[PDB]
RNA sequence: UACUCGAGUGGCGAACGGGUGAGUAACACGUGGGUGAUCUGCCCUGCACUUUGGGAUAAGCCUGGGAAACUGGGUCUAAUACCGAAUACACCCUGCUGGUCGCAUGGCCUGGUAGGGGAAAGCUUUUGCGGUGUGGGAUGGGCCCGCGGCCUAUCAGCUUGUUGGUGGGGUGAUGGCCUACCAAGGCGACGACGGGUAGCCGGCCUGAGAGGGUGACCGGCCACACUGGGACUGAGAUACGGCCCAGACUCC
């Protein structure tokens, strides 16, 4: 950290990390409650939130935290898993 | 992005130019996609030459001149003929042709007999 | 760098006179030096070094610009020996001794130096420059007024000018037609012997 | 003076894909086979003409070629390590 | 006052350009292909837009901790900073289904249909600049392959994610890339595995040529930035003048 815009560009890129990291883990988690729901066996409940989490991957792709074919492999092999299930 | 650029030639005082087409991120003398033309501001007229096919298919692509280029587009009626305000117009100012040496031969031959 | 030192000597040793008019030659046809009297055996690599140095010593090169010469005249399409002497009979100094306004090579070689002459209306004070085809040759008014270069243009009824030279007007006016061939340099000595020295 | 909304992606030719010819030695694993192939190079140097074999392994999701066959193969995108080729007809079975 | 502008928030740049040849015998390099296995900011050109709401904070002012580096708390303010929602139906998934070309997975017809969903931002009146989704170019890349260029068996066996198959994970992308299970395979005298040395080339020097030596300048790639690990931001990172950790050294 020697000149003053490659200091500036620190606190930006950690302010930037926090919030990533928090979109991350938000998703993250719903895709664990998902994983978890299907496995139990409730297509009711499988249903009704992987609607939710599927809105939740391509909202996270549209601020881009995560790239846009990422977001759809996930969508995928969400909607995969609850059909086959 | 792609731009139309020039390229340092020629010996130490007199510079010799190519009109050429390549990425913004690539070195001055670096590796070049299309020779398109050439500039020699070393000379009484300033030799400027340009393929005007190859220029016109660049511009529409995309490509953006730095600001000599399009001082020579402008000269050699190019970008006047891509954007179109007053038409192809070539204010080119050729290199005076000189007198053929065998001419010279017999002027001499005549004066001195 | 130009070579100084007494010319005849030089002739002397490589038993051809090379300026053409001097009595030391005539007087002393000998080589030089306490034994320039001995009796000397003889050498393939003698022949063809003496040779070289009848040519370049009348010429005035000197060895790094005459392997220059050599070796653009054995890229020539021509033979070796003749694009050799077309080459070296190019040479500005050469013609203007060939023209007679040089009484010789080394007069020649110092008035070029000094910028008495012009081709083609520039400044040109270089020896070593090559006539090409169709060059004129004039010279400036300061030394057209010279008395040596008066005396000289003035007095000129020494050796004959070839063929491609022609002097034309009272101001010694010089015009050229063509680079020469292997009967107008008609300079003494061989060619094969010098393009063999450098094909060893 | 209006123009279309969508334009047509350009037409290429779509790419040539490398062929082989060889013999199967090796048709104990799963899905995939060993094949071999001929080649005539000159020697850099000397000029003699120098035979040379390469081993290839393929993949072939049916399992219909035996050991020791004349098969034809073609170039593909990598199907896992070490395998970049797959068997498409088995030409001459021995 | 806003002509103008220190410091500050926010964009873009900082990954280019410049340096060195330590390492690396390797798809690193050269050449020729593939991608029906892929990404690409700014630039160009079409189409559709650019609606509505909300909380906070830097800077400032007051105050504390510290030798310093720096940093804690209160109060306060703005946006093209941040965060909700509406629309997009060109996009992304899931289901059904037609035609067509194949080089098998498969591709292409913005195929047809049903269900769910994916954004935006304003400033300036002066040659006026921007914002979002999407179709297409150009550019710059990624990954895979054939062939080519050192010495050494007084280095003969090597390999257990190692070789292959299935399900999951991951990535921009295929793939033991990772993981669980199953099979026991895969590479080797056309020199595996070792040891030594070395950036590679266009080229340069020599030679009649073949060949031998070499990689100074200039140009293209590759690797690295005190040593050794790691990730973040980002269109893009060996991130030389960025961050974190552990070391050796220099200084307060």
């Amino acid at each position: 950290a020697n000149i003053k815009s490659q200091i500036k560009r620190i606190r930006t890129n950690e302010r930037r990390r926090l919030r990533n990291q928090s979109v991350k883990s938000s998703l993250r988690t719903a895709i664990r409650g998902f994983r978890e729901a299907v496995d139990a066996g409730d297509k009711d409940k499988a249903s009704e939130l992987l609607h939710a989490t599927s809105r939740k991957l391509d909202k996270a792709a549209s601020k881009g935290v995560i790239h846009p074919n990422q977001a759809a492999n996930k969508k995928s092999a969400l909607a995969l898993a609850l059909n086959k299930l | 992005a792609v731009k139309i650029k020039l390229t340092r030639l020629g010996k130490i005082r007199n510079p010799q130019y190519r009109i050429i087409v390549a990425d913004a991120r690539t070195r001055r003398d670096g590796r070049a996609i299309e020779v398109i033309g050439r500039y020699h501001p070393k000379e009484e007229p300033s030799l400027i030459q340009i393929d005007s096919e190859r220029a016109q298919y660049w511009l529409g692509v995309g490509a953006q001149p730095t600001e000599p280029v399009l001082a020579l587009l402008k000269i050699t009626g190019d970008w006047q003929k891509f954007k179109g305000l007053p038409g192809a117009e070539g204010t080119l100012k050729v290199k005076e042709p000189k007198p053929s040496k065998l001419d010279l031969f017999n002027a001499a031959l005549a004066e001195a007999e | 760098a130009r070579y100084t030192g007494p010319a005849t000597r030089k002739s002397r040793r490589l038993g051809v006179d090379l300026v053409g008019g001097d009595q030391s030659f005539e007087k002393r046809p000998y080589p030089p030096g306490q034994h320039g009297r001995a009796r000397i055996k003889e050498s393939e690599y003698r022949q063809q070094l003496q040779e070289k140095q009848k040519a370049r010593f009348s010429y005035g090169v000197m060895e790094k610009q005459f392997r220059r010469y050599y070796e653009e005249a054995n890229r020539q399409p021509g033979k070796t020996g003749d694009n050799l002497l077309r080459i070296l009979e190019s040479r500005l100094d050469n013609v203007v001794y060939r023209a007679g306004l040089a009484r010789t090579r080394r007069m020649a070689r110092q008035l070029v130096s000094h910028g008495h002459f012009l081709v083609n209306g520039v400044k040109v004070d270089i020896p070593s420059y090559r006539v090409s085809q169709y060059d004129i040759i004039d010279v400036k008014e300061k030394s057209l007024n010279t008395l040596p270069f008066q005396i000289a243009r003035e007095t000129a009824g020494e050796r004959p000018i070839p063929s491609w030279l022609q002097v034309v007007g009272e101001r010694q006016r010089i015009l050229v037609h063509q680079l020469p061939e292997r009967a107008q340099i008609d300079v003494p000595l061989t060619e094969q012997l010098i393009v063999e020295l450098y094909s060893k | 003076q209006k123009g279309p909304k969508y334009t047509p992606a350009a037409e290429k030719p779509r790419g040539r894909r490398k062929t082989a010819i060889g013999y199967v030695v090796s048709d104990k694993m799963q899905k995939t086979i060993v094949v071999e192939l001929e080649d005539r190079k000159s020697h850099p140097l000397y000029g003699k003409i120098i035979r040379t074999t390469k081993k290839v392994k393929a993949h072939d999701e049916n399992g219909e070629a035996g050991i020791g066959d004349r098969v034809s193969l073609m170039e593909t995108r990598p199907l896992s390590a070490t395998k970049r080729w797959r068997l498409v007809e088995i030409l001459e079975k021995a």
